[PDB]
Formats: C-alpha cells, sequence, structure tokens
C-alpha cells in the first residue's frame, strides 16, 4: 500500500483513544498486487489438464 | 476543479464528559454511505451491530499453530501423495 | 470547443487575468503557452504532482468553476505575446484548442521611422526590369502611407505593400515594395519617397548617377 | 533534450504529404508521447493527434478522415500523414513532445500530463498548386557619405521564390549584431519579394565586406553573392 498513513490519536474519554487517519503525505496511489505473468499461465495450465481427467 | 477517500469533519465527546469537540478525520470509500449541497455521511456499521477499535500493539500476522492429540488419542496421517478426494490411504502414519 | 478571449489589455507593472471556459476542465488542467511573433511556444505553467504547479515561477493560475484563471505576477514589463490553453476532454481521446489571448502592455512610447530607403542599383536595370527597391520600416502602428512620388508630387501609381506584422520588441515592420518598368525608372524624373504618419515625419531622396 | 522536423514543404491540393520529426540527445524517449498541432495563417493554433511508443494513436475527431500517424520502432523519429482535406489547413506546422511525468504504477492510470515542454524549430507548409521559379541573387549597394562612422545601409534582396520559408545569413553565419527581415506580399503575381538588411558598424569596409547566403528552399541553390 504506498499511503503513507499518518497517525492521529484523538480521545474518546478516559484512557480510550481512537486511532484515526491523519493526513496523506506523497500523491495518493491505488493498492495493488504483482503476479509473475509467466509463473501464473503455467499454474493455470497445471489445473486445466488436471481437471481434463 | 482521482476521488475515493474523503475527509470527514463531526462532533464527538473528549475525555471530559461534559464537553465536545470536532476533529477531522479520512475513512475509506463504502465504509461510509449518504443519508438523503453539503453531503452527509454516518458509518455503514451503525445501521447494523455494534463497533469496537482492535488494539493498537495486536499482531494479525498468522503464526504456525501446532494441533495434537490427548493421551489415548493419535493423529493419523495421510502419507499417500496422489489422494483423488477421500479413500483407503495406503501410507499411514 | 472551449472558449478564450482573444484581447485584453492592461497596465505594465500590474497584475493581469486570462481566462479560459469550458466544461470538461475536471478531466485534465489547464496549461496555456506563449507564443512570440515567429518562435515556438514555451510552458507557461506545468505539473509535477497534484497542488504543486503554479507555485513560484510568478503567474499562478486559480480555478473557481467553469471557466480557470491565470493569475499572473505582479510585473507584466514586456512579456507580451499570443497565449493559447491545451487541456484534454473527459475521455482523455483528443485534445481542443479554443484560440486564446494577445496582451498589450500600455505607456510605451509612439512610432518614430529611421529606416533608410534603397534605390535599384546594377545588376536589375541591366535585364529587362529594373523594377523599383522602395522600402522603409521600423514603426509601430501601421497605416501609414509611403506614396511614392513621379517627380515631386504624389502619384498613385500601381505597385503593391505589405501588411505589417510585429517582430522582436512589437515594431510593425513588412515594409513596403513597388514594381515598375525601366522604361519609366530611366525616363520620367529622378524619383524620391515619402513618408506621412502624424506630426514630423522625415525621409530621403532617389536619384541615380551610379555611373 | 533537441529536435527538429523533417521533409517536404509544400503539396498541391490533392494527394497526401509526409512529414517526419528527429529527436535525439533524449535520456528516455520511451515512455514520452509525442503529438503534432498547426497554426492556421489566421493565427488559430490547433492540435493533431496523440503516439506514444505503446502503438496508441488517437487524432482529432475533426481531421480523423485524413491523418493517420505512424512511429518507427528502430529509432526515434515519427511522421504525419494527411490525406484528402488539405487545402486553406496549410499554414505552418509544429512538432511537439507530450511531456508524460509518471508518479505511480502504469497500466492502473497514475501518469498525469505534464504537457508540451520541448518543440521543433517550427517549419511552415502551404497548398496553393504552382512551382518554384528559385531566387535571382542581387545587391542593393551602399553610399560613402563620410568617411567617419555612422549609420548604415546594407542591402542584399531577392525578388522572386515560391515557398513561403525564407533562408539568409550574413558574412556566412558569423555577426548577427544587426541582422533584420521583413515579409513580401504576393504582388498578384504569386511569388514573393522578400529582402533582408543588415546594420553593421561602417567606418572603412575593405577585405570584410561581408557576404550572402542565398540558400533557397524547394530546390537548394545556394548561390553565395558577395557585396561591394
Ligand atoms: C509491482 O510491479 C509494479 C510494476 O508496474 C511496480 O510498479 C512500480 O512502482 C514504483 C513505486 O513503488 C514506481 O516507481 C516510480 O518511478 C517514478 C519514475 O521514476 C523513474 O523514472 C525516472 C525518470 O528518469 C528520467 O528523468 C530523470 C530526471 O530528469 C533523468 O535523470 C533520467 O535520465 C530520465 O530522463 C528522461 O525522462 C525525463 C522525463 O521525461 C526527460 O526530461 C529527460 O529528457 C529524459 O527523457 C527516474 O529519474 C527514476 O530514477 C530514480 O529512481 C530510481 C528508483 O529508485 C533509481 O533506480 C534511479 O537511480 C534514480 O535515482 C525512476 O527510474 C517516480 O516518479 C515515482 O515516485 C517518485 O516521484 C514521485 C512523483 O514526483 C515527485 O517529485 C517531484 C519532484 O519535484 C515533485 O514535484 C512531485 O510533486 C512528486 O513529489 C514521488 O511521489 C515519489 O515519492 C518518488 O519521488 C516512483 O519511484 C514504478 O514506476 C512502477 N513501475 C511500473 C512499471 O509501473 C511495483 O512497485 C511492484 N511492487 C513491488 C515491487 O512489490
Ligand atoms: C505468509 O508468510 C509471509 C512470510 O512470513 C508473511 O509476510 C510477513 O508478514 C509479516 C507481518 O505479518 C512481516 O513482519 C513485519 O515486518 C515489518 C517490517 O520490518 C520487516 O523487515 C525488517 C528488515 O530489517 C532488515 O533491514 C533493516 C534496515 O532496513 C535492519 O535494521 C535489520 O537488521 C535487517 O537487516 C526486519 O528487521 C523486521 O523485523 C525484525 O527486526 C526488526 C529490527 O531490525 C525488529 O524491530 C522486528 O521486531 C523483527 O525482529 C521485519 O521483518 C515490521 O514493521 C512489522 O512489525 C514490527 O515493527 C513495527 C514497526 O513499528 C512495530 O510497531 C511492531 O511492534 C513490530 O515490532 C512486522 O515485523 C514480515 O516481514 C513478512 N514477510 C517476511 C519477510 O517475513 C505473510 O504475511 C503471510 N501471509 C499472510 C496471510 O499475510
Ligand atoms: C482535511 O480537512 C481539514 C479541515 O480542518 C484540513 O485541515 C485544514 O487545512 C487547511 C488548509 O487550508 C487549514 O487552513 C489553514 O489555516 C491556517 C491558519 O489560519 C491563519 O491564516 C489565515 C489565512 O487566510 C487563509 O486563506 C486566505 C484566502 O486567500 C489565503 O490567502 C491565506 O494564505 C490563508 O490560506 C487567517 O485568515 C487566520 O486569521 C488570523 O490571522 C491572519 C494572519 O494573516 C493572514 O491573513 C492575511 C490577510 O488578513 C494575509 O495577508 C496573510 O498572508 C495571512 O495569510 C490575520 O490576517 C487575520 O486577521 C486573523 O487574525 C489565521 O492566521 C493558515 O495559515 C493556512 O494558510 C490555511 O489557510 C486549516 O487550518 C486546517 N484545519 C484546522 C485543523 O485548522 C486538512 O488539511 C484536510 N486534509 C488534508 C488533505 O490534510
Ligand atoms: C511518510 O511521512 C513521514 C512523516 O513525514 C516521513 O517520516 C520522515 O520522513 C523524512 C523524509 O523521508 C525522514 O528524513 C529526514 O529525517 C531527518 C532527521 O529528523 C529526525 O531526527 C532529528 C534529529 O536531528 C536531525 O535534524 C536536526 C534539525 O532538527 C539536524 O540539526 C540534525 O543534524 C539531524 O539531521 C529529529 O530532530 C527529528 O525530529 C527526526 O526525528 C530530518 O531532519 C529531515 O527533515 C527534513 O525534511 C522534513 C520533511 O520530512 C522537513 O520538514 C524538514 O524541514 C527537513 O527539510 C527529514 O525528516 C524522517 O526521518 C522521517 N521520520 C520522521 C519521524 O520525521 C516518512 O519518511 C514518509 N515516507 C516516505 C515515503 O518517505
Ligand atoms: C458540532 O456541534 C455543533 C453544535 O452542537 C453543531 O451545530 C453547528 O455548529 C456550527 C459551528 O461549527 C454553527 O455554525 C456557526 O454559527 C455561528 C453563529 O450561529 C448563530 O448565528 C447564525 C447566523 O450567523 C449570523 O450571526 C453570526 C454570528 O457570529 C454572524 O457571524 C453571521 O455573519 C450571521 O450574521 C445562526 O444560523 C445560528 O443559528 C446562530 O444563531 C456563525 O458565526 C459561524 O460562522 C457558523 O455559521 C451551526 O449554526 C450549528 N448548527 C447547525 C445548524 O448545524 C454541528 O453540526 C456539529 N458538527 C458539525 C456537523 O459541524
Ligand atoms: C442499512 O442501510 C443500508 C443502506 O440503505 C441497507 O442496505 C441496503 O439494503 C437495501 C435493501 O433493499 C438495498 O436496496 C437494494 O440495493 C440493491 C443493490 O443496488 C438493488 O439491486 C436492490 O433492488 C433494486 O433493483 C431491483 C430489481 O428487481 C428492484 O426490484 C428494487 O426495487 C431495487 O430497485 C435494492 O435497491 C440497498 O442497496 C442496500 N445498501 C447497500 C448495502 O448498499 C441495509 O438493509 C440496512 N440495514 C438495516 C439497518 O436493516
Ligand atoms: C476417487 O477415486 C475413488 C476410487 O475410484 C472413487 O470412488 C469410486 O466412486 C464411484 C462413484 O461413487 C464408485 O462406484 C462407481 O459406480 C459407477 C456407476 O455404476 C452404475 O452405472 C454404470 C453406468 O453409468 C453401470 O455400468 C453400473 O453397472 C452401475 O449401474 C460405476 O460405473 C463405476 O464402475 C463404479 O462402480 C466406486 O465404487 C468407487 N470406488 C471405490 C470403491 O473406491 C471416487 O469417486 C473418486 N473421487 C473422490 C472425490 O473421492
Ligand atoms: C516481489 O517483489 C520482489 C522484490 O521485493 C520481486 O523479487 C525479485 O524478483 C526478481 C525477478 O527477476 C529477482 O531477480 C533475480 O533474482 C534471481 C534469484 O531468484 C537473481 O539470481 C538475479 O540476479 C535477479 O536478482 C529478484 O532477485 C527478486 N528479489 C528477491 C530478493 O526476491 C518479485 O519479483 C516480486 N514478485 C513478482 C510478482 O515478480
Amino acid at each position: 500500500r504506498p499511503n503513507n498513513n499518518t497517525r492521529k490519536s484523538i480521545r474518546i474519554g478516559p484512557g480510550q483513544a481512537f486511532y484515526a487517519t491523519g493526513d496523506i503525505i506523497g500523491d495518493i496511489r491505488q493498492a495493488h498486487c504483482n503476479v509473475s505473468k509467466a509463473t501464473w499461465n503455467e499454474t493455470l495450465g497445471k489445473v486445466v489438464k488436471q481437471l481434463r481427467k | 476543479i482521482r476521488g475515493e477517500l474523503k475527509n470527514c469533519s463531526f462532533n464527538m465527546t473528549t475525555e471530559l464528559r461534559d464537553k465536545k469537540q470536532k476533529v477531522y478525520s479520512l475513512f475509506y470509500r463504502l465504509d461510509v454511505v449518504q443519508i438523503n449541497s453539503n453531503k452527509e455521511y454516518r458509518l455503514i456499521n451503525c445501521n447494523t451491530s455494534a463497533i469496537t477499535q482492535a488494539c493498537p500493539k495486536v499482531s494479525f500476522e498468522p503464526i504456525p499453530i501446532h494441533y495434537c492429540a490427548p493421551a489415548g488419542f493419535a493423529i493419523l496421517k495421510c502419507k499417500d501423495k496422489k489422494f483423488n478426494g477421500t479413500g483407503p490411504c495406503p501410507s499411514v502414519s | 470547443e472551449l472558449t478564450q478571449p482573444p484581447s485584453v489589455s492592461v497596465s505594465p507593472g500590474q497584475t493581469a487575468r486570462i481566462t479560459c471556459s469550458g466544461a470538461p476542465l475536471t478531466s485534465r488542467f489547464t496549461y496555456w503557452y506563449r507564443q512570440k511573433p515567429g518562435q515556438a511556444p514555451v510552458l507557461i505553467i506545468s505539473r509535477s504532482s497534484q497542488r504543486s504547479s503554479g507555485w513560484s515561477g510568478r503567474f499562478s493560475a486559480s480555478w473557481s468553476g467553469t471557466t480557470v484563471t491565470l493569475t499572473i505576477r505582479g510585473v507584466q514589463a514586456d512579456d507580451e505575446a499570443d497565449y493559447y490553453c491545451q487541456s484534454s476532454d473527459t475521455s482523455d481521446s483528443y485534445k481542443m484548442f479554443g484560440g486564446g489571448t494577445k496582451l498589450t502592455v500600455l505607456g510605451q512610447p509612439a512610432a518614430a521611422p529611421s529606416v533608410t530607403l534603397f534605390p535599384p542599383s546594377s545588376e536589375e536595370l541591366q535585364a529587362n526590369k529594373a523594377t523599383l527597391v522602395c522600402l522603409i520600416s521600423d514603426f509601430y502602428p501601421g497605416a501609414v502611407t509611403v506614396a511614392w512620388k513621379a517627380d515631386s508630387s504624389p502619384v498613385k501609381a500601381g505597385v503593391e505593400t505589405t501588411t505589417p506584422s510585429k517582430q522582436s520588441n512589437n515594431k510593425y515592420a513588412a515594409s513596403s515594395y513597388l514594381s515598375l518598368t525601366p522604361e519609366q525608372w530611366k525616363s520620367h524624373k529622378s524619383y524620391s519617397c515619402q513618408v506621412t504618419h502624424e506630426g514630423s515625419t522625415v525621409e530621403k531622396t532617389v536619384a541615380p548617377t551610379e555611373c | 533534450v533537441q529536435l527538429r522536423e523533417s521533409g517536404p514543404g509544400l503539396v498541391k491540393p490533392s494527394e497526401t504529404l509526409s512529414l517526419s520529426c528527429t529527436v535525439s540527445q533524449d535520456s528516455r524517449p520511451s515512455d514520452h508521447s509525442w503529438t503534432w498541432v498547426r497554426q492556421s495563417p489566421g493565427k488559430a493554433l490547433e492540435w493533431i493527434g496523440d503516439i506514444h511508443y505503446n502503438g496508441a494513436t488517437t487524432y482529432n475527431p475533426s481531421l480523423r478522415s485524413r491523418v493517420r500517424i505512424e512511429l518507427d520502432q528502430s529509432i526515434p523519429r515519427f511522421s504525419l500523414k494527411m490525406t484528402s482535406m488539405t487545402a486553406a489547413d496549410t499554414g505552418m506546422y509544429y512538432c511537439a513532445r507530450n511531456a508524460i511525468r509518471i508518479y505511480g504504477v502504469v497500466a492502473l492510470g497514475e501518469w498525469f500530463h505534464y504537457g508540451m515542454d520541448v518543440w521543433g524549430q517550427g517549419t511552415a507548409v502551404t497548398v496553393s498548386s504552382a512551382s518554384t521559379k528559385g531566387p535571382s541573387v542581387f545587391p542593393l549597394a551602399p553610399s560613402s557619405k563620410s568617411t567617419s562612422g555612422g549609420t548604415a545601409a546594407l542591402g542584399c534582396l531577392v525578388k522572386d521564390y515560391f515557398p513561403e520559408p525564407v533562408t539568409v545569413s550574413w558574412n556566412s553565419g558569423a555577426l548577427t549584431s544587426g541582422v533584420h527581415t521583413f515579409p513580401a506580399v504576393l504582388q498578384s503575381s504569386g511569388l514573393y519579394s522578400l529582402s533582408s538588411v543588415v546594420t553593421v558598424p561602417s567606418s572603412s569596409l575593405g577585405t570584410q565586406t561581408y557576404i550572402c547566403n542565398v540558400n533557397h528552399k524547394p530546390s537548394n541553390t545556394k548561390v553565395d553573392k558577395r557585396v561591394e
């Protein structure tokens, strides 16, 4: 997650402290997942071979 | 004038029960919903059930947990590599 | 398919205002650039991420609602040219340009000619047409007539003139040319041109006798 | 860092035109996207097609019927084509680079635009049929009114040529301390009559009398002529 979240603790009564998202630092970037396309194509293939039978 | 989070201002109790305080906070989309010029929102869970904050210093990382039997009991392991669905396993431990 | 004011004028050393109005002002910022006479445009304003765009080069810009503003810096001395607008569409497909402004600074003095007239000499007059090199330059604004004379009185005659075009620091130019045969250059009189702007205007005589 | 246009600069009203823009010294021209523009003679700028190294083409919908842009793969030097519609469209066309500064991950949508940052030298094209005649090399002469230094009149004018662009230089590109160039009109005949004056310090001009390039334009007919 590229977002740089700052911690803002605001008390709501005693001892209790809510941890809100602060103010973001840096340009907003969407979270992502990387999958090796090479590695993925064969794993998906071996399944359809086993599923064949 | 790219927008998927919202800058929320709202009114919330402080340490003293008598006084109140206004502070901002950011929330992700879908976690909040509109009600009916100036947009007005509400947490999606306040409609349904209660809410409790996760503890600040708690690890949600999965670590290996072992299941083991009680005296007079034993766990049997299927050491057969090919094990279509379930059936008689020739290699047991 | 956007709107831009073609002509705004403002005082030098003071702040100015440029507008560009349109609907897809939500998809991709603004841009402008400036067009000097006979030169390529240059980035007036840019975007490196989010708000840090206008800032401190000078200039600065504001985006109200339908139209955006280019609140330029305080000093406006001599930085004068034509300004356009770029931007893209809501579907990112294609880009529309909707013209733009040409601003002018006041307080600058008036025209003051200082170019000597040239006569055709050698090479030309020996071919078939001596023609008439009858030029002058350096003036602003234009609309001053050269009125080429036949002897000492302005003959209207028949030759072309060029529409003034700016160069360097304003300075309308393009000059004016003439075209007659040697049967009129080597046969009528001594020739002399004039300048009639307003008030005091001086010029130069011709005459041949090169050989 | 630098780039200049390239290609022929006139066209008959029919048929198509090919213009190419070479770019060099760029430290990374793959990600950066390129584009063409035009400026009508009535001083009205416009936009043409976006092109990128990935293979994405999209041009102005008011011009899509004619324009078809292509990018050469081996080296950076893209080209622009325009089919049927060509009359009046002419005037002058520029080559510019759509600067793409990226801040996040590609293919997701984190590639906001920087706009034009570097343009070409700027070439001119006009459609009007006819052909070129070529320049006629010519000197306009000076007068020695006073031995001492004063205002200087110089001349190296030329009467004819068809393409609007012009190439003029003084002393074969040495001292441009006071070079001038003024446009000309069609004088009804079609060919324009551009003249160029220079204002250099005059006092005693003997061996350094300066020269004129006269490089010509559609057909290169460089006629270096020296003044007396
Ligand atoms: C899963 O897989 C995906 C694959 O899709 C992975 O995605 C990848 O995610 C990362 C981030 O996690 C992301 O990195 C981002 O890179 C960009 C671009 O920087 C790179 O390219 C730069 C361009 O170089 C050009 O310009 C410089 C400077 O002028 C020249 O020196 C160069 O020669 C070159 O010049 C050419 O181009 C310019 C521009 O057109 C022309 O002017 C020139 O003429 C010429 O043509 C490089 O400079 C830069 O290199 C630097 O960093 C690298 C890496 O550390 C380093 O190896 C190298 O030595 C060098 O020191 C990169 O190669 C970054 O912009 C971005 O964030 C940074 O900038 C952000 C925005 O700008 C900020 O700063 C400006 C400055 O004022 C400011 O004004 C702005 O407001 C703003 O604050 C900033 O927010 C960030 O904080 C950074 O500073 C990222 O670094 C990858 O692009 C992305 N990959 C792909 C393919 O999408 C993902 O990570 C994977 N997940 C994993 C690994 O788990
Ligand atoms: C499937 O399995 C995978 C693999 O296990 C799993 O991925 C792991 O996920 C866990 C969390 O769920 C990750 O653990 C977290 O790591 C956080 C980031 O720090 C990491 O990397 C540090 C790198 O240290 C090297 O380099 C530094 C300098 O850069 C140098 O000083 C070091 O010496 C070293 O060379 C690493 O150090 C750090 O953890 C150890 O060391 C630091 C001190 O160096 C110490 O403070 C740590 O306690 C620990 O001994 C870590 O590996 C880390 O922030 C996070 O929480 C800790 O730090 C925060 C920061 O404030 C504290 O608040 C908090 O109290 C904790 O102390 C936590 O440790 C783990 O890294 C992933 N993978 C790896 C590489 O093992 C997936 O999650 C699993 N699948 C699922 C379901 O998700
Ligand atoms: C999520 O939402 C939260 C909501 O709170 C965001 O947090 C907020 O972020 C904003 C960002 O704008 C903060 O606003 C800041 O306010 C401070 C403090 O206010 C002082 O300065 C004010 C200046 O006026 C502002 O607006 C004018 C409009 O043109 C601007 O030109 C100017 O630059 C300022 O932005 C003063 O009005 C105020 O009044 C008193 O002092 C004045 C001092 O002189 C100022 O004004 C004169 C003109 O009078 C100027 O010439 C001079 O340069 C200077 O600006 C005095 O004149 C006046 O009479 C009064 O005595 C204060 O001094 C500013 O300093 C910042 O510039 C900015 O405006 C919010 O404060 C902040 N919320 C909180 C908790 O307060 C949060 O950012 C968001 N999420 C993100 C993305 O983080
Ligand atoms: C997500 O956001 C967070 C919050 O900003 C980022 O956290 C900070 O990021 C910056 C930049 O990456 C880090 O780098 C620098 O750290 C320097 C050290 O500061 C720490 O130690 C100081 C000790 O003394 C040092 O500073 C003094 C001056 O006060 C010097 O005389 C001395 O020689 C030392 O250099 C402490 O005093 C200080 O409190 C810190 O604990 C900073 O000096 C440096 O500041 C520069 O940049 C600041 C903006 O970040 C700017 O406001 C300053 O004016 C200055 O230009 C800079 O912070 C920090 O270490 C890092 N941590 C914290 C807690 O601030 C986080 O990096 C970011 N994620 C990403 C993507 O980077
Ligand atoms: C947080 O909790 C509060 C209180 O329970 C919630 O209520 C709103 O709180 C805001 C402040 O954040 C109020 O807005 C402010 O009203 C100020 C004065 O209000 C009085 O006059 C108003 C009309 O303004 C005139 O008089 C003022 C006097 O200063 C002049 O400055 C103006 O120019 C006008 O002449 C009346 O409408 C109002 O009823 C009062 O009589 C005003 O000075 C501030 O500028 C600001 O407008 C707001 O009125 C409160 N109530 C409402 C209707 O929301 C609040 O909602 C909680 N959290 C949130 C969501 O913010
Ligand atoms: C808490 O408040 C939430 C928010 O109101 C509420 O969840 C809502 O439940 C209603 C139940 O009707 C949802 O309304 C539906 O929304 C879906 C998705 O858009 C529609 O497909 C549904 O049907 C529509 O289309 C049908 C086609 O046949 C029509 O027949 C029908 O009339 C509708 O047009 C229907 O609109 C609503 O979307 C959710 N909101 C969410 C979760 O987004 C929830 O029930 C409340 N819980 C409590 C306190 O009971
Ligand atoms: C994993 O492998 C196991 C070992 O092979 C599978 O177990 C087998 O599962 C089948 C189906 O549950 C059992 O019975 C079969 O029945 C069919 C149907 O017979 C009837 O119809 C046919 C024509 O369709 C007809 O010819 C017959 O006369 C009957 O009228 C038979 O065709 C099969 O031959 C077979 O008898 C098997 O007995 C069973 N094998 C055993 C004893 O292990 C298991 O299904 C596989 N999958 C999973 C998820 O475990
Ligand atoms: C997950 O993120 C990591 C980086 O945090 C990526 O890991 C890196 O993947 C590259 C793939 O080429 C590895 O490059 C090569 O690794 C081999 C050893 O396997 C090494 O001999 C080569 O010299 C070269 O470095 C790189 O090492 C690797 N880094 C590590 C330490 O794992 C990874 O690729 C990402 N996942 C996906 C979807 O690719």
